[PDB]
């Protein structure tokens, strides 16, 4: 029971038609986010903010990766002949933190797991209606069988007859991937 | 203390080479496992192209490992090269060890304590038969013992246990369900264990 | 391990605004369904075709228990002083009769659970397109909590890259109840 | 054989007494408990009004019982009435035991082999992890033992099951998957326990 691992992980991306470029940097322990850098303000951001109590990083050396990593990414592009692969789905989960009770507080998770490319936007609704107050969105979290996960949390205080979703869209999808949640 | 980068930029040489919706994903991985503490490292680097890994390195070996044909040029370029490898032999002793004093007091010892709920509920189909629910969240951390309790004696036969599964905010939180047809005086006891746990928690149904 | 139970279950019930009336007649054995009778024609189908070649059951006795049954709807309609519930919401499972393999035929399952009133219609698409060749659809199975379930069933031969729902349109609702799966 | 109606058609008596959208729902439910084949059978009566059970009949009280208020009517209007009663106990005795009859050879003696296959994929997550997947499919009836042994022991710890799952066509499914570190010349092996089986099956992993 006793092995961990730190994992210092990046990955550099681009689309065409449409045309956009993403970028992360992140440390990782075992399943969990230490934190990534926020590449544009070359800002540690930790996971918890306690973290950041007991330990620091500077964001140079992100900066560095990104340049080369930007660069070894046309290097691999030119070298496969544009080689492409398939793009994999999500599969959603979606539970509560904790045991609901109606009428208290608690937080509405939804992992979106095992899909490629890591572009994926979560929308949250209740009975129909898009909510997004205080909702909180990780970045993306490898495998090591080389597909993303990602959670999205929604503070919530749970009504008789609520209905909550999730819905995932993923880059280039004709339509969300969608899970559904009822109180009790 | 400040932890380090556990690489250093290490560029990819271009030599083949050369409808319209197109993408195309480059990812670098660099993985301190700690087999027993900092008394076995192994340290990796794995480079990604889509969803497959052209090369690696591994500290137990020393050179880069093509894996595909498009990581051949580049493990036999940087195997050439005794700066790259002796600076990633570096890092893979330094940078591991270093980080893993920094991060030790508050990841590999973080400890929280699990809540535990129980509950019953009647299944979906006669005949009668209870679910009694042992609900354990907010833990860290994830090896946890969740066993359910009959008159002081283990229940094995038809408990079902989801996975520990990730809060993804560093808890984790299970679900042991026991199906079972209750009988008047019967005494049922969910019992948690858990490193953060100075005695067991026992958390007895109605 | 060794209870048994066999069931007569039967339920009348009608709306207003917009105004609709339904009925339904079934044994079930523990979580099972034997049969329902097709109260229009007068005719037993059992739920495996099989089960009629060792039992026979007359519709008479249904159809004769559909009329007291409605007769006694209005009754406790007119004693409730024409008192009302609230709807409970679909919970959706999805999920392969078999181990999946890509190109080998298989059974996808849609198990809506835990609602009330039992009306309740499912839809298939594949890559967001209808798709119903095949597909059967069960009657609803009660639960000792008065609440219902529903079965449907899509033969497939997965592709990859596919993409399965299942839509839940539950009598009232503003939208449906939605599940994805993809094989692998 | 033919089977019997579990109930003869009894009517409510009228008499409290009386925005646009709006929702009814009555149902009557007949229930042969079998506690031990038919050497001990509880029949039950329910009606029920939208998702409350008004009024009830136990054969072990011979008499219908009020749950709410809106039953107390019919509960004293149809406990006046020998006829209905004595109607209704021939029933609870003579149908349930008559069905059961029928029933028996296809139903409580219906026996169908489970399906067995092994799989393994490593987790979603390091340190390097497999999760050894036990998929047992198309059995009935819903009871089974499904099992991990390593090096011929049984495996308790990091055993997650999910429930026996009802395929509603009268077949189940189970998934049963444990976690574990490979090492090499380690035999892992899915035994499966069902009464359709003269013996266990027993599947390897690769
Ligand atoms: C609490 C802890 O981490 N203990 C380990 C220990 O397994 C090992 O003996 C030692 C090497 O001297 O490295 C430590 O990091
Ligand atoms: C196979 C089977 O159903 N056996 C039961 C048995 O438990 C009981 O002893 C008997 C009463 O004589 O009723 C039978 O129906
Ligand atoms: C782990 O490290 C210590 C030395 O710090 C060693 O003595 C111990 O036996 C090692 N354990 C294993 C299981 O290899
Ligand atoms: C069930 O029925 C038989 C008689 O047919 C009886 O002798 C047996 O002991 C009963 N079993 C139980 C456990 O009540
Ligand atoms: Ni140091
Ligand atoms: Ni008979
Ligand atoms: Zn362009
Ligand atoms: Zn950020
Ligand atoms: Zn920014
Ligand atoms: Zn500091
Ligand atoms: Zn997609
Ligand atoms: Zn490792
Ligand atoms: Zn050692
Ligand atoms: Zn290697
Ligand atoms: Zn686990
Ligand atoms: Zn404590
Ligand atoms: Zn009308
Ligand atoms: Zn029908
Ligand atoms: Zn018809
Ligand atoms: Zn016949
Ligand atoms: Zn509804
Ligand atoms: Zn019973
Ligand atoms: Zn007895
Ligand atoms: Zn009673
Ligand atoms: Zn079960
Ligand atoms: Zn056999």
């Amino acid at each position: 029971d006793r092995r961990h691992v730190l994992l210092q992980a990046e990955f550099y991306q681009r689309s065409e038609g449409p045309d956009k470029a993403w970028a992360q940097f992140g440390f990782h322990f075992d399943a969990d986010e230490l934190f990534h850098v926020e590449l544009d303000a070359a800002q540690t951001v930790w996971r918890l903010p306690e973290f950041g109590r007991f330990a620091s990083f500077e964001a140079q050396g992100a900066l560095q990766n990104m340049a080369v990593g930007k660069q070894n990414l046309e290097v691999m592009i030119s070298n496969s002949n544009r080689s492409q692969q398939d793009f994999v789905t999500p599969e959603l989960a979606l539970f509560p933190a904790e045991a609901v009770s109606l009428e208290e507080p608690n937080v509405l998770i939804c992992y979106a797991d095992k899909f490629w490319p890591p572009v994926a936007t979560m929308e949250w609704r209740r009975n129909g209606a898009v909510v997004s107050e205080g909702v909180y969105d990780s970045v993306y979290y490898g495998r090591p069988d080389l597909l993303f996960r990602k959670f999205s949390y929604l503070p919530f205080v749970p009504q008789r007859g609520d209905v909550y979703s999730c819905a995932v869209r993923h880059w280039g999808a004709e339509g969300p991937v969608q899970r559904m949640w009822e109180p009790e | 203390m400040s932890m380090s980068t556990m690489n250093m930029p290490m560029a990819m040489k271009v030599g083949g080479g050369s409808g319209s919706s197109a993408f195309f994903f480059c990812g670098a991985i660099f993985e301190c496992h700690y087999l027993n503490g900092t008394e076995r490292v192994r340290y990796l680097q794995r480079y990604i192209y889509n969803r497959q890994q052209l090369v690696h390195f591994d500290s137990d070996v020393g050179k880069f490992v093509a894996d595909t044909p498009l990581g051949e040029p580049q493990a036999e370029y940087w195997n050439s090269n005794a700066e790259l490898l002796e600076n990633i032999m570096n890092i893979a002793d330094g940078s591991c060890r270093h980080n893993y004093g920094i991060l030790e007091s508050f990841t590999v010892q973080r400890s929280v304590e699990p809540k535990v709920r129980v509950s019953a509920l009647q299944s979906g189909s006669l005949p009668e038969t209870d679910r009694l629910a042992c609900y354990v969240t907010g833990f860290y951390p994830p090896e946890i013992e969740v066993k359910w309790f009959l008159n002081g004696r283990e229940e094995t036969e038809r408990v079902v246990s989801t996975d520990v599964m990730q809060n993804g905010d560093w808890t984790y939180q299970v679900l042991v369900v026991l199906e079972t047809v209750p009988r008047r005086g019967d005494s049922y006891v969910c019992r948690v264990e858990h490193a953060s746990l100075r005695q067991p928690i026992s958390q007895a149904w109605e």
